[PDB]
RNA sequence: AUAAUAGUAAAGAUGAAAUAAUAAUAAUAAUUAUAAGACUAAUAUAUGUGAAAAUAUUAAUUAAAUAUUAACUGACAUUGAGGGAUUAAAACUAGAGUAGCGAAACGGAUUCGAUACCCGUGUAGUUCUAGUAGUAAACUAUGAAUACAAUUAUUUAUAAUAUAUAUAUAAAUAAUAAAUGAAAAUGAAAGUAUUCCACCUGAAGAGUACGUUAGCAAUAAUGAAACUCAAAACAAUAGACG
């Protein structure tokens, strides 16, 4: 019932708090934070603030733009 | 294009490393260490990056002015 | 007819002080972030010359590696250059730099800011910059309404400063360029303007059919029959 | 050198509609003089590694069993059709290369189709399938659909 | 003003893979150097393949070689080598983004900026001393 | 007292992008129609294009000829094409439709041929300075620089290596305005005008004012492409025939209104007398009390039907004819 | 497995909606609508989650 | 207003439309 | 004109190490009135004005 | 939508069905490949940003934007009649463009009828570039500014006790005490006050009629009186109905 995942609360680099746009041409980095089909998820599930979850929509974004990812 | 056609080389000779993005390090204290040099032995830094505190000693003669006071107590004064 | 329009936004053209800041922002080796050439180049020697005098008399025991190459100096030296060429920035830097020679030829002290006159120059080079994008983006309505609005707040300080300070008010006005109607009438940035001053050098509105105009107009210019 | 043709894998693929049903049955198949060819480049030879062509053998759609209209699209059709087209692959006997399914839409037919597939009708093949997947097609904007129904 | 470039070069005559993005890179630098410009570095990414078999030109393509030039020019100069990165079919793909600088003068390119390394002179103090 | 900042400075390629943006406005810039008052009614309907760009003086004489006038009639003297008749003195230029020399020319002047509907365009050669005329294309303007590579591409570039095939800047040297090409080194769905039918012969199709076609198909092993003209029809031509880029100038030819019968009279276009005015020994629609159109479908004075009928038909057809144009699908 | 991807990925409420047009307002409307009912079934877990609690501990 | 209140109105508005649909011709007359 | 500030203290500083004292020395003489060269010379030639805000600040 | 292949008689639309689709390479399903003209999945909450309309696919150039202290100016401010600028759809005039969607129009169906709800073919529109016009449930149905009033929760930026996430400010959003209110409710205002600017004096006639101004045109602004009536409205209660 309890079943928290803290090991990626510690290992996470976007908590760390190193700037999510900064990642744009690390396409293996984004993909921890995608779907298998390549849809982003959801703040509730990410756990990241707002403004990190908006830079890094932003750069994923971006990396699909480039073709990166 | 001197500069240019050195460091593409450089770059893209095969012996080079490449770095691909694929694996990850293990995890600064070299540059705590030169930052630190820096702050606290001033213009007496020996380090190869050194701090504007060394040009200020030049237009102010303090380099100058304690290197011939310790040179006139060492040669001179037999001390 | 015969007396001197001026336009309220550009004031008159070829103000000489205008004309001299902007060539001031395009002379031949200039920097960003306030480095002047002669204080960078001086600089760049003086770090040189501390160099080589700490590793010689630090190093009586010869460690040193050698002697660099002026033309690798030169090198660096003008790779610094391009890094801060003036011409290699954003036009924030220009205003910023245009904004620091009007103020420094307006202020009444060393570090008067806030001084009408010195308010109104900082405006001006604002609004000099503001008119020269809406000249290219001409739809650009948000940034018209930001320019109409700190024209008007020019008139707002110039029409204090004359309420206060007549001398200086008429002092800065004339070298900026702008009369005392321009400064005493009201302004709305209309089209009227825009056309009537020629904002695009185009026409942008369109009169009644009503020909009261031309008619007046040639009822006055009958002078070469026998009218008057 | 001379051109020459053998099957490499098999893919099966469904199209499950809310109106109709269609399964498609085809081979992929490949060249081995293509690459004893001389003067290729390898950019080239490989690309068409990844992109073999296929050539269609079986293909039915619901109304080869009798179904007509509404009863086209339903569950019990779908099954039909889905063992028919199993008893087809047992009986052209093109069972001994690898099996792939594929399938494209979310109609009532979607869960006969592998209901079949996995009970007692579809035994015989699904012992080579390898690759299960899905490609339904999902606009990132694109035209706009038809107007809401007032029904 | 700075710019990083991250550009996507065609693979040909698998001889020499790294031949078209040496022959390329040689020649924006010459561009941006001969512009009155500065390349801040040229650093290479790999052989890669990429997501989709993305297409250029009525020519398919599956893999490419990914190079990253950090560089210092003009909005002018940028645009026109955006231009001809857009025109050359040497290029599948290719972006340039300005990397900002009020705060700081010395910015090292986003790669190592994402590693943790924030500037080129802390990447060369670490090559002089640990190395 | 005087005070400028000469220091330009200009980046070598600064002046390029700065002509770009220039290029840019003067491509957004359109096209004003001239309105007189209308003091008489004849001014009332009269609207004509006015582009200021173009040349106020004469043409060059060597590359005119006069040209006679015919008035409809053929070498026995009878009226063999009808409405056509006394106008305006004209001459004819000689203008080139085979661009063989090569080279790079650069275009002096661009001036109103009144023998045809489209601008032309004066040039001279930059190494040997003869000039000639050719059809002007939309963004043509006087100072800009042309080239024809028919004969092919020039030894200038094959030995320099800089422009040759092995960088492929032929690209972005053939797909500019302009200048003229075959077929074979034409890109797929170019804008193309004056295309040809051979390899030897002239640019015939998409030669009037506002016209153009596009490449759709090349062929190498039968020597063709497939090219989609004006008319809506896609069309066999030779691999290696002419073409030049982008659209012939004065789009806006269509638009214009004249306003009076004496203009059609200048440009020599005599009246046309409906059928249904005339009696039935004439035009077989005539006869019949007051207004009628006698049952008769509409048929030419020679009993040829006026709608729909196919005049081309039978063995005598294209040869060369994909896909035949809408009719009637526009 | 299949179905689990598809669910998560919501490629069949995607693929229903898709079908027709529906105007941006509306579809704002449906928006705010379905995250208020996520955010309250959220908040009644969280309430009852309390009440099994206080009751284990005997208020 | 309420809804009740608006297609009081709006009916008013609808014979308005149909009014000069439907005058059309007459008001053409008259304005020449 | 032809030549720079840096490679004009480099001569200088040659100058008074070897003591070589070419027609540049003479002419660099004139070019920063100096009638002597020295390390004195050098330093005082390259003093920045931050200095005597420096100086003011600390009064 | 084009062509290639291979493979067959159906498919595709419906609550259920029929018109415009289909075996003569021979249709839907399938794989290639060549095109175009719209839109921009997830993130996402319109959170945030913008004066409003509006705004979330990628870069760029330009244009302003947030908080602290430093200095400066020195009441230079609020409101704002008339004016001025911007102003979603739908409209209109010129170019290009027209895939998908779709007023009208013609056919299917459903009906007692069905000038509709459903289906087919689809014009004008929807797109871009120039412009015209200036209204919408243009709504928070709530004009702006200033000084104040009791409490909780969360998130936001910045400020440190100092071992370190325990401490201080303000901002927004939720729930309330007072207060107000016809009540529903509002709750940093719809409370306590102060200066302005736009509106209201019963329905109905009527935003109609006639001038007038403006627009290419639709149409917009301004805007009246006869003849009638004791009516006409809002919140909240019980119910009876679905
Ligand atoms: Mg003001
Ligand atoms: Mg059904
Ligand atoms: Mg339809
Ligand atoms: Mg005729
Ligand atoms: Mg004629
Ligand atoms: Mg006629
Ligand atoms: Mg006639
Ligand atoms: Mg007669
Ligand atoms: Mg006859
Ligand atoms: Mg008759
Ligand atoms: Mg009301
Ligand atoms: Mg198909
Ligand atoms: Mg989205
Ligand atoms: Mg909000
Ligand atoms: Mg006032
Ligand atoms: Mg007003
Ligand atoms: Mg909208
Ligand atoms: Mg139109
Ligand atoms: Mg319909
Ligand atoms: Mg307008
Ligand atoms: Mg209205
Ligand atoms: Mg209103
Ligand atoms: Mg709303
Ligand atoms: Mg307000
Ligand atoms: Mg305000
Ligand atoms: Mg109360
Ligand atoms: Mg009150
Ligand atoms: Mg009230
Ligand atoms: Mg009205
Ligand atoms: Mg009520």
């Amino acid at each position: 019932k309890y079943q928290a995942n803290k090991n990626s609360n510690r290992n996470d680099i976007m908590k760390s708090g190193a700037n999510p746009l900064e990642f744009y041409a690390r396409p293996r980095i984004l993909s921890r934070y995608v779907t298998s089909t390549g849809r982003i998820q959801h703040r509730d599930i990410t756990g990241l603030s707002a403004k990190n979850q908006r830079r890094l929509s932003k750069a994923i974004r971006r990396c699909q733009a480039i073709g990166l990812m | 294009e001197s500069q240019l056609l050195k460091k593409i080389d450089k770059v893209f000779n095969d012996e080079t490393e490449e770095f691909t993005d694929a694996y990850d390090v293990t995890s600064g204290n070299t540059t705590l260490q030169t930052q630190i040099n820096n702050a606290i032995m001033g213009s007496l830094s020996n380090e190869k990056f050194f701090d504007i505190s060394l040009v200020d000693s030049y237009l102010n003669k303090d380099l100058k002015n304690i290197s011939n006071k310790i040179d006139s107590k060492l040669n001179p004064t037999s001390n | 007819a015969s007396t001197d329009k001026v336009d309220p936004v550009l004031g008159r053209a070829d103000t000489p002080f205008i004309t001299r800041i902007m060539a001031e922002l395009k002379e031949p080796l200039v920097l960003s972030k306030g480095y002047n050439i002669e204080e960078v180049d001086k600089f760049l020697a003086a770090i040189e010359s501390a160099k080589r005098e700490r590793a010689e008399l630090s190093g009586l025991n010869t460690e040193v590696v050698g002697i660099e190459d002026i033309e690798k100096l030169e090198d660096r030296r003008e790779a610094i250059l391009r890094i801060l060429s003036m011409r290699n920035s954003e036009n924030k830097n220009a205003i910023k730099m245009a904004v620091e020679l009007a103020r420094k030829e307006f202020e009444r002290f060393p570090g008067d800011t806030g001084s009408s006159e010195v308010q109104a120059a900082c405006m001006t080079v604002r609004i000099q910059n503001m008119a020269n994008h809406i000249k290219e983006h001409r739809k650009d309505f948000a940034n018209t309404r930001n320019l109409r609005i700190l024209v008007q707040q020019r008139q707002a300080i110039l029409r204090y400063l004359k309420r206060d300070n007549p001398e200086k008010y008429y002092w800065t006005i004339q070298k900026l360029g702008l009369n005392d109607a321009a400064i005493t009438d009201e302004f709305n940035m209309d089209r009227r303007y825009m056309q009537d001053y020629e904002f695009f050098g185009d026409k942008i509105l369109i009169r009644d059919s009503k020909k009261v105009a031309n008619q007046k107009r040639k009822e006055i210019r009958k002078q070469k029959r026998a009218t008057f | 050198y001379k051109p020459k043709e053998e099957v490499v894998k098999y893919i099966l693929h469904g199209k499950f509609t809310k109106n109709n049903t269609h399964l498609t049955f085809s081979s992929v198949v490949e060249d081995k003089n293509f690459h004893k060819n001389k003067g290729l480049t390898y950019n080239d030879t490989m690309l068409y590694y990844l992109n073999l062509p296929q050539k269609v053998k079986i293909s039915l759609s619901t109304g080869c069993l009798g179904f007509r209209k509404a009863a086209r699209g339903e569950y019990e059709a779908a099954f039909q059709t889905s063992g028919r087209m199993f008893e087809l692959i047992k009986e052209k006997n093109m069972l001994n290369k690898d099996i792939e399914v594929v399938m494209d839409d979310f109609g009532k037919g979607r869960a006969a189709f592998i209901s079949a597939l996995v009970g007692k009708e579809g035994a015989s093949v699904v012992k080579k399938v390898v690759k299960i997947s899905d490609a339904t097609k999902l606009k990132f904007g694109g035209v706009r659909s038809p107007k809401m129904r007032r029904l | 003003m700075l710019y990083e470039l991250i550009g996507l070069v065609r693979i040909t005559n698998s001889n020499a893979p790294k031949l078209e993005a040496k022959e390329l890179s040689s020649t924006i630098g010459k561009l941006i150097i001969q512009n009155r410009g500065v390349v801040r570095d040229i650093v290479p990414m790999g052989i890669r393949y990429l997501p989709k078999i993305m297409k250029k030109d009525q020519e398919k393509h599956f893999r490419a070689y990914h190079f990253l030039m950090l560089f210092d020019s003009s909005a002018a100069v940028q645009s026109e080598i955006l231009r001809t990165l857009k025109k050359d079919p040497r290029v599948i793909r290719s972006s340039i983004v300005k990397v900002d600088l009020d705060k700081q003068l010395d910015r090292a390119s986003s790669l190592h900026r994402s590693l943790g390394k924030k500037s080129i002179l802390e990447l060369v103090n670490e090559d002089y001393q640990s190395i | 007292l005087k005070i400028i900042p000469n220091d330009t400075d200009i980046v070598t390629l600064e002046k390029q992008d700065e002509l770009i943006k220039r290029r840019r406005k003067l491509s957004k810039e359109v096209t004003q129609m001239k309105r007189l008052k209308p003091v008489s009614p004849g001014l009332r309907w009269y609207r004509s294009p006015i582009y200021p760009y173009l040349y106020k003086g004469r043409p060059v004489r060597a590359l005119t000829v006069v040209r006679k006038k015919h008035g409809g009639r053929n070498n026995s003297g009878k009226i063999t094409v009808r409405h056509q008749g006394g106008g305006h003195r004209n001459r004819t230029r000689l203008i080139d439709f085979n661009r063989w020399e090569g080279g790079a020319q650069t275009v002096q002047r661009i001036e109103y041929d009144p023998g045809r509907s489209s601008h032309i365009a004066l040039l001279k050669h930059n190494t040997t300075g003869e000039l000639s005329y050719i059809i002007a294309c939309d963004g043509l303007r006087p100072g800009d620089v042309v080239e024809s590579f028919r004969r092919g591409i020039p030894q200038t570039l094959l030995n320099e290596m800089g422009g040759k095939v092995d960088p492929a800047i032929l690209s972005v040297k053939t797909t500019q305005r302009g200048n003229c090409l075959p077929i074979s080194m034409i890109p797929i769905g170019t804008i193309i005008h004056n295309v040809g039918i051979t390899p030897v012969g002239p640019g015939k199709f998409c030669r009037s004012a506002g016209t153009y076609a596009r490449v759709l198909a090349k062929l190498p092993e039968k020597k063709k492409a497939i090219v989609r003209l004006q008319s809506g029809e896609h069309r066999y031509v030779s691999l290696e025939a002419v073409a030049t880029i982008g659209v012939v100038s004065n789009i806006d030819h269509q638009n214009r209104s004249l306003g009076k019968a004496g203009r059609s009279r200048w440009l020599g276009i005599r009246p046309t007398v409906r059928g249904v005015a005339m009696n039935k020994c004439d035009h077989p629609h005539g006869g019949g009390r007051g207004k009628s159109k006698s049952n008769k479908l509409s048929m030419s004075p020679w009993g040829q039907l006026a709608k729909g009928y196919k005049t081309r038909r039978g063995k005598n057809q294209n040869r060369m004819k994909v896909k035949d144009r809408p009719r009637g699908k526009d | 497995r299949l179905n689990r991807i598809m669910f998560e990925n919501n490629i069949p409420g995607d693929k229903r909606s898709q079908r027709f047009y529906m105007k941006p307002g509306k579809v704002a409307e449906l928006k705010r609508s379905q995250r208020h009912r996520k955010e309250f079934m959220m908040g009644f877990k969280r309430l009852i989650e309390i009440v099994k609690d206080a009751k284990r501990k005997g208020y | 207003d309420s809804v009740m209140r608006k297609r009081k109105k709006k009916m008013k508005k609808h014979k308005l439309r149909k009014r000069r649909k439907r005058e059309k011709a007459e008001r053409r007359k008259l304005s020449q | 004109e032809k030549t720079t500030l840096l490679r004009d203290i480099r001569t200088i500083q040659d100058a008074l190490s070897s003591g070589s004292t070419p027609k540049e020395l003479l002419e660099i003489k004139q070019r920063y009135g100096i009638q002597d060269f020295s390390q004195e010379t050098v330093r005082q030639l390259l003093q920045l004005d931050i200095s005597g805000l420096e100086v003011n600040l600390e009064k």
